[PDB]
This record gives structure tokens, C-alpha cells and sequence, in this order.
């Protein structure tokens, strides 16, 4: 689950505000 | 100006002594090889933030049948460059014997040594090998006339150095407006035929990034 | 004007007219200088001149014009002194020992003119040389007889004893006979005694501080030779290690003494050596923290701020320490009581590697390398270095380097990964609680995030794998909360970098994990779409930089996808990379090709490298169509660029699967020669109608590129093909008829050199299978190509190098083809081959050695048969004087090893009897005459005329000497450099050839 | 109370900013000369309204380029270049005294150099009033 967590936060990474 | 010191520039022929100090004093790249006969003296003048400072640049000669005075141009000398060839082992090999010639006239100056050629792809005197500075405190810097990578580095070192202060920069020179000359008919003619074959002789190097 | 008169040798010299052309060089300029220098320089090299020395010496007060007359003196010396009558030698050293001690005498002149003083010191060093102590005897007796009665004199013989010593054990090698060098290295061996007698008088004595130093500074050449026991068994030791520290006009060079102490040659089983060892460090550090600075200063500080000589000290002290720990810290990891000492002196090294100074600290970083790979596999010695290495680990990691800076970052990467096995919990702390700083803002910058990045990916699989998972999970959850804290899209830009940086250094996490893997390749997908400056490149960096290192979790199906990702990839490629420039693509595709070379059912790589070619081949497809129909069409800049994409997607493509691409290189291949051959003809119209200006133009160096990566495809496929048959049935017979007229048609500036190129990887890999084919390639190019490289050795360098490594390769692997060549063809191979030789080039210079001793063994290998016998009587004499003129014109000592190896392989020819027919022609010999005899006399008669300076006994000596020793190759090497030597002299001595 | 511790483009806007290489043609021998490269920029001065180009060479930050975008020049292509102009210069001062120079200028791309001979032609526009 923490793995997967992480995973979902990487999903929303973006270079706009 | 009044501020000027003397730099005598060694290394084997072929190092790229001068073409470094011309890139340096017109912006230009030589391609061409033409051996230095004994020495030219180029003055080279930077921008700093402690006044205007002026090298003195004496480009002495690699090649032994070329090589004038030999170590009579190192009389009085208050920094040098030692520049050697990282695609020619023979060039780093010899770095001890500049250095001995240079350090028995010049007992106490800041020197540095330049590894140039560092543009070239296939690499011969590795930076592993480059240890001999280490011992007879001279600076270090790989660099390369053609890209200018750390073009600028020797010249702001020993200017850190001659004048006493580290934090030393180079500065952006005074940009006075431009004239407004209006052109007249008895130059339209040499212009109009300079123009000519400027057009028609193909800049070098279109495969360069810029 | 009046300054050309010092040239007119006929007259008196004019004393003031020298000064006035010394004094117009020296402090002259422009126009006044560069006349006065090109005079200066005719009169030194004009060889009269060294007669009016003693004249100017006496007359002239100016210096800079007394050191010319020394630097015209010294030219004679060390060139053509035996050459003088007997009473001249003894005049010049009696002027030149005359004039040292005179100007000793003045302390008004020793002070102020040291430059004119060293150089007449050295002037004499050059006269010793010559004649001591044969011809000198009493010199180092008279010498330490002055040096009792004037201490200026006293402090001058210091500096020529220190003059000496280099001269003798340092400089020695390349400049003197090895016979001369050993003479004059027993000769100081023999009369030290004497020397070091003086030496430590002075020192313990020491009365004067310049003094002192000028005898320290010999001291510090004499440690490169003297043995040990003038160091260890005197107290010598006691004086370097506690008064000279004190004093800081000695500081420096005692330091630079230590260090070179610390690498004497010494008994490593004696208890008193090794306590005398341990004293003079412990002194040494004494003095250090007690006169210089303690062990908490901060040495960055100091460094940076520059004052007096501290920088030139600081180095040397972390030279002395580093020298020193990695020799003998052993001695002191036992003792309780040199603990501290030992902690201490590694603590100095901690505060100098914050100094910021990149060769400084790559100094240091050689010794903590060492040193953490001792603790690493040493027992029970990394506990003692907790406290050090701890502070080390942020050292390190404050200081981290760019990957792309490859060295350094190797070096630091190393040491890293030993720390951090060394104690993962500590590292693994320091790392997360600098993460810590930067989301909280206080060492928050752009550089600082980057090194932190690199940092945390040099430490990839040290860390057990269950805790490698958590400890990047809390690093990627802590980068990704930093992203979404900052605002402004540069900010964000830099620490997506980072977080995908990182990412991408840790492949065993990502093998593990199918789901985070995916989004990390779907996110680079994403990022394949941004503007923004740096972002596409990182993407496309990091895609393939993944890829190679996890090929296997793409090209198998993974638990719960319905088909392998590779597959998935596919199907977007044209959306994916839509926004990318034309070579980012290619990046893409050989990516794409890495994955595709794992899957090993051939039914399916290559239907996922039909699937991956897509695009390509449907461009591909209607130009085709387009371009043979009408060859209109292929004038527009346009579809040459997209013609040069595809062809470069193809390159990118078998770049990356070698032997698999052959089905895709099937698909186009005669239709991209066809394609060649079309581009061909427009580039020699466009020559004929334009001129050779059309080159340069945009229009026809986009059609070139297209012939170069036709070119380059091939070569790609054929240096990794597998199957040969197929290369030498289908590709090649297609490929010579496209590539070889054309080159040999066009004019020189239109010739494209990577047709050789190409060539070269065929011979190569094939060459041996087509005889026909390679005699056809020799036709086509060798005459035409040495044509335009023959006139200079600077134009088509590019032509000139893959010239001489095709001439290689063919006459390695189808000598053959050489045999066929017409008599005068081959004498044009041979010139060719002594023309690689004086090149200073080294990429022609070492083929055209190469090809020279290869081809020699090639006409060995074919014995007793009518070829190879006409060949040395043709050719043989021509490679050894060819050899020879390269050996001694002091313009090729780059190339110095292979020919000493190509000269000796030249010379046991005949000295074990594998030419088997006369060298020499009708008449010109007796007719029972041997080849070795003849040889002697042939190369006795060349030296002869190329050196006429050297006796015949001095050649006669040098040859009977070479020739025995042509089977042991290092000794040929030095009578060699002997013969080098003796060359650049006059009166060299013949029996320095029988040093062995 | 406690006391506490005790270029010359100032009068000049940015129109236009592109990174180029600058070269002067030799007319004495056959061949073009690098002057410099970096940062070109077209600046209008805030009094006079004159635009003139500035161009530095990089690191070391010396003058390259220093003229007006005067109405009479015209850009001309150069024969072996797709992203390049050519022009006469009546008067530079990059060195120090005014001087006539042939100058060529490249830039990274084609579409980097049409848009300089753009701004070019709109500096030349303000000029002329
Ligand atoms: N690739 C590359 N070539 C260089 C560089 N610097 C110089 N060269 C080449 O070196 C050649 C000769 O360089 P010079 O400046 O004449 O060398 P030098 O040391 O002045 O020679 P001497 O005057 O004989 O001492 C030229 O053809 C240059 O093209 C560089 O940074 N990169
Ligand atoms: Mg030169
Ligand atoms: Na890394």
C-alpha cells in the first residue's frame, strides 16, 4: 500500500500550477 | 592600462598556444597551423570589477628549430600558461621539462597548466593521468579553443592571484552608443564589391550548433 | 636601421648597440619590439657568437643581455664543447666559476640580480656535465672549501649543488647516453658523503634564513636518489619535523621534504625505523597545531581568502598527510597513545576537503578512496574511523558531481558506495535529513536539489533490497511533495528532473514494482510533450536510460496486462512522439529497438520490428513513389529532410539490434541504393552547373546526408552481422556497384570519406570471402584518395584517416589483393605507406607503422618464392632508411616504439638469414658476400651522409651494438636514444654503446 | 537606537534577445572570421528611440557587436547557409573607433533566422522617424 501510494501521488507530478 | 602584467605562454608546438590567445584577442578559431617563430607579444586587456587588467601575452614557441631566445622570453615574467595536448601523450610527457625552464627564471609566479583539445571525441592523455601540477601548486583547468570550454578560466585565475583578490570577477565593458555615420558615394563602390564575394564564400563549420 | 649592425660580425660589437637592442625587446613594443627580437635571435643563432661572451659579460651592465650571452655559451656547452681547442674549455670555466664568485662578493648584485645568478649556475651545472669529474676532480672539495668563508657563496653552492642533482637523477633520461648517465649518477653517489656533511652543518647552524632554505631546497632533490640511512641513522629527521616547521619562510619547503621522506626506500621489519617513522609525523602535526592553525580550523575559509602563500601550504599539507597515512597509517592504528595523532591528522584532511578547489579535492579524494576500501576489507579497522568517515559521508555528499563530469563522479561514486556499506543507517540518515532542509527552504537552490539527486542515485544496490524500497519510496514521496510545494514552472521543471533522475537509478526497484514502472514510463510520455527548455531531452534521456537497464519487464507480459508494454508503446508512437525534434525520435525508436532484441521468437521481433517501422516505412513507401516516377520531387529541401529522418530512424533502429534488423534492412534495400545512386547524379549536376561552391550549399549537403547514412546504415548492420552469407550473397555485390564509381567519379571535395569508412567495416568483417570484391575496392579508391592527400599532410583529414585503416584491414585479412595490384600500383602502396609515417597525425602515423610491419610479415610468411625476393630488393632498403629519416629528425618521438619495433623486425630479417638473395645488385660487392655485411655497410655509408658530425667509429659502434641486440627489443630501444643523443653533439663517445 | 553594520544598458528597453554566432569577413584573404558568440539583442534607447544591436561574447562579456539598425542595410542570404545573413556595416565599435565591416551572423535554426530579419526590418521601421 505504500508503494501504491506513492505510485498515485507520481500519477499527479506536473510542471504547471 | 597602467595596470599590466607580463604572461609567457609554453607548451609543445602544436598545443594550440595561439590559437587559444587569438580566440582570446579577435574572437576568431584557427584552423591552420602556423608555427610561431620565437615569440609575439599580444596585449590582452579584461574587465574586472576592480578596474581593467592587461596581459602582456607572450606566445613563445613549441618547436625546438622555431624556438628563438628559449628561455630569454621568460625574463621578468609575473604569470604563465603551460599548455599541452590531450590527444598527444608526447605533449603531457614534456610538461616537466616547461615547467623546469620556466620555474629556474621564474622562481615564484602563479601558473597554470591547460589541458587543451578537450572538444575531441576520442581522448588520449585521460584526466586520471593529469597529477603533476599537484606538487608544484600550479592550477589546472581542461580546456578547449574550438568550444571554449573553460576559455575564460586561466586569465581569471591569475588575475585572482596578481591582484590579491579572490573574489575578482569579469564584468560586462562599457557599451557607448554607436555613431550614426550616413554612408556617401565613394565608398559604395569597394562596399557593394566586398559585399560580393562575402556572399559567395561559404561560412565555416555549418554543421556547428550555433 | 642602426640596430642591424650587431649582425655585422666583420667589426668590434658595440656593447651599447646590444643593450639598445636587448633594452627595445625587452621593454619595447609593437613595431620597435618585433625588429629587435628577430635580431636578438640572428645574432644567437649565428654561430660565431659565443666568442663575444666573456665580452659581454665584463662590458655590458645590463642583465637581460649578460642571460643571452650565458644562453649562447650554454647552446655550446651541452652541443659543440669537445669540438674546442683545450685551452678554450679552461678559459670558459674560469670566467664562468670567475664570474659567480665575483658577483657572490657583491651583496648589492646577489640581492638584486638573482636571475642573472642562477643562470650562470646553470651554465656551469652544463660545463660539469662535460667535464666532472674526470677532468675536475677537486670541485666538490673547493666547492665546500668556499662554502666555510662567504655564506653568500655558501647559499650560491646550495643552488648549484640543487641544479646538479636534477640535472643528473631527474633530467637525465631523455638529454644523456645511459652510460653517461650512469657515470655522473656514481660520480655524486661517490663524493655525498661530503655534501650531506655540509648540508646538515648548515642546517643544525643556521644562521641565515635564505640560507636555509636554498639548502633545504637541495635537500629536497637529493630525497629523490640518496638512501635511506642519511635520513633515519642521522638526527636529521628531528630538524625537519620541529625547527623548520616553526620558521614559515622554512615551513613550505620542509613540508615538500617530509613528503618526499615519507616515500624513502625502507626497511619494513624494524622497530626503531618504525618508531622514528611514527616521531617525525607526530612532530610534524605538533607544530602544525601549535604555530599554523589547530584541528577545528576552518581550512575552507582560509583557502578562500588567499593570503600570502596559504593556498600553495594547505596543498602541500594535505600532499604530506595523504603521502604519509597511505604508506604508514598502519603504524599508528595499533598504539593507544598514537590514536589521537592518527584521528588528528585524518581530521586536518576532513577540514581540507571543504576547501573549495576541484584539484585539491580530487587529491583527497584519492586517499579517502583509498582508505574506506582498506576499512571495507580490512578487519577490525573501520570502528576507529566512525567519527571520520561519518563527517566524510556529507562531505561527499555536499560535494557531488554531474554524471556527465565522469571521472570525478566515478571517484566520489566509489567512495560513496563504500561508506555507505561501511554503515547504510548513517547514510541513509544524512541523505533524508538534507531532503528535510530542502523542503523546509534553508539550503533550498536549483544546484543544491541537483547534487543531492546525484548523490542519492550513486548509491544504487548497495543497500539491502528490502530496505533500498523504503528508503526510495521516502525519497520519491518527499521529491514529489516538493514539486507540488513549489510554484513557478521553473522551480517544478528542475525537481521533476531530479525525481525522474533518481528514478532511473534505481532499476532493481523498478523491476520489482510492474505498477510504479509503468507510471513512471507513462509520466515520460507526458513530459515528451512540454516546451518548456531541457524537459523533452530529460525525457527521452531517461526513457532509454530505464530501458536499457529493465529490457526483460517490457518485452514479457506482465500479471495483469493483456498484452507485453513494448507492444503498448507501439501503438502511441506517433501521438507519444509528436511534439519531439527529428533526433529525440530516434532516441525513441532505438529505445524502442533495445526491448525488440529481447524477445527471441523470431516471428515475433520481427513482427514487432515491422510494427516499430511503421511510420518510417509508409513515409518511405510514397517517396519512393514519388522520387522514381519523377526525380523532380527530390530537389525540395523538404523531402530531403524527411528522406535523411528516415534513413537516420533506420541507423538509430540497428544501432540498437545489430543482427535482428536484417528483415527492416531487407525492406529497403535496394530501393535506398537505388536512392544513392539518384542523389549521386544530383550532387554532380548541381557541381557542374554551380561549381565547387554547390558543396557548401544547403540544397546539396542535405542530398550528402543522405549518402552518409545510407552509408552509415550498412556499416551499422555489417560490423554486428551475424550471418555472413547473407552479407556477402545479397548486400554486397549491390552495395560496390552503387558506392565505388561514383566515389571515384566525382571530384575530390564531392568524394564522401565514409565511403571508406564502409569499406573498411566490409574488408573487416567479410573481406576474407570476397577477393574479387575487395581487389574491386582497391581499383576504385586507393590511387584517387592517395592523390588527394600526397601534396600536404593537412587537407581531407578526414579522407586521409579512413584511407590508411582501410589499407589496414585489407592487408590483414586479403593481402591478396596487394599481390594483383601492377608493378607500379604497388610502388605507389609502398610510397603511401612511408608517406603514414611522417605524419604527426598519430591516427595515420600509428596505421602507417602498423601497415609497414604487417606487410614485412606478410612477404616473411610467403618463404623462398619470386614475390617476396624482388620485394626486398625493391623495397627493403627504402623501409629502413624511411624508418631511420622518422627515428632522428626529432619531429616524430610520438611514434618512437613502433618504429624501434618495425627497425628491429627490419634488421633480425637479416641477421637470421630470411632474405634469401642478395640485397645488393650486379658488381657492387664481392660476390661471397653475406646480407649482414652488406647491411653494416649500406647503413654505415647512409649515417654517414645524413649525420657527417660523427666519426666513423661512433657509427661503427653504434651498428655493431644495434644489430646484436635486434632479438631483446627494450635494449634496441636504448642504444636508440643513445644514438639520439649522440646525434645532437659533437665528440660523443663510442664505447657507450656497450652499456649492458 | 543601535546603528547598523556600515555597462551602460540602464537607458536602453529589449526588443528582441537571440543567441548567435557573429563573423566578420577578411577581405584581405578568402575567408570569414568569428567575432564572437551569444546573446544578440536589439535594444531602443528611452531619449533617441534608436535601436541598435549589442551583442557580448559569452564568459568573458567583450563587445562583439555595436551598431545602429540603420534604414540602408539589407540582409542578404549567404550561398553555403539556410539559417544565416550577410550585411555591410558602415560603422561598429565594438573594438573601440568606428569601423566599415562586412558581417555575417548565424543562428541555431531557420526559423531563429527569419525571425531575426523581422525584428531586424521593425527596428529599421523605428529609425527611420
Ligand atoms: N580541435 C581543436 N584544435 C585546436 C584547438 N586549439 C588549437 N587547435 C589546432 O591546433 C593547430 C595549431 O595550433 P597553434 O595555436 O598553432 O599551436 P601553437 O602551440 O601556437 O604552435 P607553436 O606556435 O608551434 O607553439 C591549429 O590548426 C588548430 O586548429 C582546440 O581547442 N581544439
Ligand atoms: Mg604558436
Ligand atoms: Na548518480
Amino acid at each position: 500500500s505504500t508503494v501504491d501510494e506513492m505510485t498515485k501521488k507520481f500519477g499527479t507530478l506536473t510542471i504547471h500550477d | 592600462p597602467q595596470v599590466q602584467f607580463k604572461l609567457v605562454l609554453v607548451g609543445d608546438g602544436g598545443t594550440g598556444k595561439t590559437t587559444f590567445v587569438k580566440r582570446h584577442l579577435t574572437g576568431e578559431f584557427e584552423k591552420k597551423y602556423v608555427a610561431t617563430l620565437g615569440v609575439e607579444v599580444h596585449p590582452l586587456v579584461f574587465h574586472t570589477n576592480r578596474g581593467p587588467i592587461k596581459f602582456n601575452v607572450w606566445d613563445t614557441a613549441g618547436q625546438e628549430k622555431f624556438g628563438g631566445l628559449r628561455d630569454g622570453y621568460y625574463i621578468q615574467a609575473q604569470c604563465a600558461i603551460i599548455m599541452f595536448d590531450v590527444t598527444s601523450r608526447v605533449t603531457y610527457k614534456n610538461v616537466p621539462n616547461w615547467h623546469r625552464d620556466l620555474v629556474r627564471v621564474c622562481e615564484n609566479i602563479p601558473i597554470v597548466l591547460c589541458g587543451n583539445k578537450v572538444d575531441i571525441k576520442d581522448r588520449k592523455v585521460k584526466a586520471k593521468s593529469i597529477v603533476f601540477h599537484r606538487k608544484k601548486n600550479l592550477q589546472y583547468y581542461d580546456i578547449s579553443a574550438k568550444s571554449n570550454y573553460n576559455f575564460e578560466k586561466p586569465f581569471l585565475w591569475l588575475a585572482r592571484k596578481l591582484i590579491g583578490d579572490p573574489n575578482l570577477e569579469f564584468v560586462a565593458m562599457p557599451a557607448l552608443a554607436p555613431p550614426e555615420v550616413v554612408m556617401d558615394p565613394a565608398l559604395a563602390a569597394q562596399a557593394e564589391h566586398d559585399l560580393e564575394v562575402a556572399q559567395t564564400t561559404a561560412l565555416p563549420d555549418e554543421d556547428d550548433d550555433l | 636601421g642602426s640596430m642591424e649592425g650587431i649582425l655585422d660580425f666583420s667589426n668590434d660589437l658595440d656593447i651599447a648597440l646590444l643593450d639598445q637592442v636587448v633594452s627595445t625587446f625587452y621593454q619595447g613594443s609593437g613595431v620597435q619590439q618585433k625588429q629587435a627580437q628577430e635580431i636578438l635571435t640572428k645574432f644567437q643563432d649565428n654561430p660565431d657568437a659565443w666568442q663575444k661572451a666573456d665580452q659581454i659579460l665584463q662590458f655590458s651592465t645590463n642583465p637581460q643581455s649578460k642571460f643571452i650571452a650565458l644562453s649562447i655559451l650554454d647552446k655550446l656547452i651541452t652541443r659543440k664543447w669537445k669540438l674546442l681547442p683545450n685551452d678554450h674549455r679552461i678559459g670558459i670555466r674560469n670566467f664562468v666559476v670567475g664570474m659567480i664568485i665575483s658577483m657572490c662578493q657583491d651583496d648589492e648584485v646577489f640581492k638584486t640580480q638573482k636571475n642573472l645568478i642562477n643562470k650562470s649556475d646553470l651554465t656551469l651545472v652544463q660545463i660539469l656535465k662535460q667535464e666532472w669529474p674526470q677532468n675536475w676532480p677537486e670541485f666538490i672539495p673547493e666547492l665546500i672549501g668556499s662554502s666555510s668563508s662567504s655564506v653568500n657563496v655558501c647559499e650560491n653552492n646550495m643552488i648549484v649543488l640543487k641544479l646538479l642533482s636534477e640535472e643528473v637523477f631527474d633530467f637525465s633520461a631523455e638529454q644523456m647516453t645511459q652510460a653517461k648517465a650512469l657515470h655522473l649518477k656514481n660520480s655524486m653517489s661517490k663524493e655525498f658523503e661530503q655534501i650531506f656533511k655540509l648540508c646538515f652543518q648548515v642546517l643544525e647552524q643556521g644562521s641565515s634564513s635564505s640560507l636555509i632554505v636554498a639548502t633545504l631546497e637541495s635537500l629536497l632533490r637529493y630525497l629523490h636518489w640518496i638512501p635511506y640511512r642519511y635520513i633515519y641513522e642521522t638526527n636529521i629527521l628531528e630538524l625537519l619535523s620541529t625547527k623548520f616547521m616553526t620558521s614559515p619562510d622554512t615551513r613550505a619547503i620542509t613540508l615538500k621534504c617530509l613528503t618526499e621522506v615519507s616515500n624513502l626506500k625502507i626497511p619494513q621489519d624494524n622497530d626503531l625505523i618504525k618508531r622514528q617513522t611514527v616521531l617525525f609525523f607526530q612532530n610534524t602535526l605538533q607544530q602544525i597545531a601549535t604555530s599554523v592553525m589547530p584541528v577545528t580550523a576552518d581550512l575552507k575559509a582560509t583557502y578562500a581568502n588567499a593570503n600570502g602563500n596559504d593556498q600553495s601550504f594547505l596543498q602541500d599539507l594535505a600532499m604530506f598527510l595523504t603521502t604519509y597515512l597511505a604508506r604508514n597509517r598502519a603504524l599508528l592504528e595499533s598504539d593507544e597513545s598514537l590514536r589521537e595523532l592518527l584521528l588528528n591528522a585524518h581530521q586536518y584532511l576532513i577540514q581540507l576537503s571543504k576547501i573549495e578547489e576541484r584539484e585539491l579535492f580530487k587529491t583527497t579524494l584519492d586517499y579517502w578512496h583509498n582508505l574506506v576500501a582498506d576499512l571495507f576489507y580490512e578487519p577490525l579497522k573501520k570502528h576507529i574511523y566512525e567519527e571520520i568517515c561519518s563527517q566524510l559521508r556529507l562531505v561527499i555528499i555536499e560535494n557531488m558531481v554531474r554524471p556527465e563530469e565522469i571521472q570525478l563522479y566515478k571517484s566520489e561514486r566509489e567512495v560513496l558506495v563504500y561508506l555507505t556499506h561501511l554503515n547504510v543507517i548513517d547514510t541513509e540518515e544524512i541523505m533524508i535529513s538534507k531532503l528535510a532542509r530542502q523542503i523546509d527552504g534553508s539550503e533550498w537552490s536549483w544546484h543544491n536539489i541537483n547534487t543531492l539527486s546525484w548523490a542519492i542515485g550513486s548509491i544504487s544496490g548497495t543497500m539491502s533490497e528490502d530496505t533500498e524500497k523504503r528508503f526510495v519510496v521516502t525519497v520519491i514521496k518527499d521529491l514529489l511533495g516538493l514539486c507540488e510545494q513549489k510554484r513557478g514552472k521553473d522551480n517544478k521543471a528542475v525537481v521533476a528532473s531530479d525525481i525522474m533522475y533518481v528514478v532511473g537509478q534505481y532499476p532493481r526497484f523498478l523491476k520489482a514494482h510492474w505498477n510504479f514502472l509503468r507510471t513512471v514510463i507513462l509520466k515520460l510520455f507526458e513530459f515528451m510533450h512540454e516546451t518548456h527548455e531541457g524537459v523533452q531531452d530529460m525525457a527521452c534521456d531517461t526513457f532509454i536510460k530505464i530501458v536499457q537497464k529493465c529490457k526483460y519487464h517490457f518485452v514479457i507480459q506482465q500479471p495483469r496486462e493483456s498484452e507485453p508494454f513494448i507492444q503498448t508503446i507501439i501503438r502511441d508512437i506517433q501521438k507519444t512522439t509528436a511534439d519531439l525534434q527529428p533526433q529525440q525520435v530516434h532516441t525513441f525508436y532505438k529505445a524502442c529497438g533495445i526491448i525488440i532484441s529481447e524477445e527471441r521468437s523470431v516471428a515475433e521481433r520481427n513482427r514487432l520490428l515491422s510494427d516499430l517501422m511503421q511510420l518510417p516505412n509508409m513515409a518511405w513507401d510514397t517517396i519512393v513513389e514519388q522520387s522514381t516516377a519523377n526525380p523532380t520531387l527530390l530537389l525540395d529541401s523538404e523531402t530531403v529532410k524527411i528522406i535523411a529522418n528516415i534513413i537516420k530512424t533506420n541507423v538509430a533502429v540497428c544501432t540498437s539490434m545489430g543482427a535482428d534488423f536484417y528483415p527492416q534492412l531487407g525492406h529497403i534495400y535496394y530501393n535506398m541504393l537505388q536512392l544513392y545512386r539518384a542523389v549521386s547524379s544530383m550532387i554532380s549536376a548541381q557541381v557542374a552547373a554551380e561549381g565547387l561552391i554547390a558543396t557548401k550549399t544547403p540544397k546539396v549537403r542535405g542530398l550528402r546526408t543522405i549518402k552518409k547514412e545510407i552509408l552509415k546504415l550498412v556499416e551499422t548492420y555489417i560490423s554486428k552481422a551475424r550471418n555472413l552469407d547473407d552479407v556477402v550473397k545479397v548486400l554486397v555485390e549491390p552495395l560496390l556497384n552503387a558506392v565505388l564509381e561514383d566515389y571515384m567519379n566525382n571530384v575530390p571535395d564531392a568524394r564522401d570519406a565514409e565511403v571508406l569508412n564502409c569499406m573498411t567495416t566490409v574488408v573487416e568483417k567479410v573481406g576474407h570471402m570476397i577477393p574479387q570484391g575487395v581487389i574491386l575496392i582497391l581499383q576504385s579508391v586507393f590511387e584517387c584518395t592517395l592523390d588527394m592527400i600526397n601534396k600536404d599532410f593537412t587537407e581531407y583529414p578526414e579522407h586521409r584517416v579512413e584511407f590508411y585503416k582501410l589499407l589496414k584491414v585489407i592487408n590483414e585479412k586479403s593481402f591478396a589483393a596487394f599481390l594483383e595490384l601492377p608493378p607500379a600500383a604497388f610502388k605507389l602502396f609502398v610510397d603511401a605507406i612511408c608517406w603514414a609515417f611522417k605524419h604527426n597525425n598519430r591516427d595515420v602515423e600509428v596505421n602507417g607503422l602498423q601497415i609497414a610491419l604487417d606487410l614485412v610479415k606478410n612477404i616473411e610468411r610467403m618463404g623462398n618464392v619470386p614475390f617476396a625476393n624482388e620485394f626486398h630488393k625493391n623495397y627493403f632498403f627504402i623501409f629502413v632508411s624511411e624508418t631511420f629519416f622518422v627515428l632522428t629528425d626529432s619531429d616524430h618521438k610520438s611514434g618512437f616504439s613502433k618504429q624501434a619495433l618495425l627497425l628491429m623486425k627490419l634488421i633480425s630479417l637479416v641477421y637470421d638469414n630470411k632474405i634469401s638473395v642478395p640485397l645488393y645488385q650486379e658488381a657492387e660487392v664481392p660476390q661471397g658476400t653475406s646480407n649482414q655485411v652488406y647491411l653494416s655497410q649500406y647503413l654505415a655509408n647512409m649515417l654517414s651522409n645524413a649525420f657527417p658530425h660523427l666519426t666513423s667509429e661512433q657509427i661503427a659502434s653504434f651498428l655493431s651494438a644495434l644489430t646484436k641486440q635486434c632479438k631483446d627489443l627494450v635494449v634496441f630501444k636504448g642504444t636508440l636514444r643513445d644514438f639520439l643523443v649522440q646525434i645532437k653533439e659533437v665528440g660523443g663517445d663510442p664505447t657507450d654503446y656497450l652499456f649492458a | 537606537h543601535f546603528e547598523p553594520v556600515v555597462t551602460m544598458e540602464e537607458d536602453e528597453e529589449v526588443l528582441y534577445k537571440v543567441r548567435a554566432k557573429l563573423f566578420r569577413f577578411d577581405a584581405d584573404a578568402k575567408e570569414w572570421k568569428e567575432r564572437g558568440t551569444g546573446d544578440c539583442k536589439f535594444l531602443k534607447n528611452k531619449k533617441t528611440n534608436k535601436v541598435r544591436i549589442l551583442m557580448r561574447r559569452d564568459k568573458t562579456l567583450k563587445i562583439c557587436a555595436n551598431h545602429i539598425i540603420a534604414p540602408e542595410y539589407t540582409l542578404k542570404p549567404n550561398v553555403g547557409s539556410d539559417r544565416s545573413w550577410v550585411y555591410a556595416c558602415t560603422a561598429d565599435i565594438a573594438e573601440g573607433e568606428a569601423e566599415a565591416f562586412t558581417f555575417a551572423i548565424r543562428f541555431g535554426s531557420k526559423e531563429n533566422a527569419d525571425k531575426f530579419k523581422e525584428e531586424f526590418e521593425k527596428a529599421q521601421e523605428i529609425n527611420k522617424k
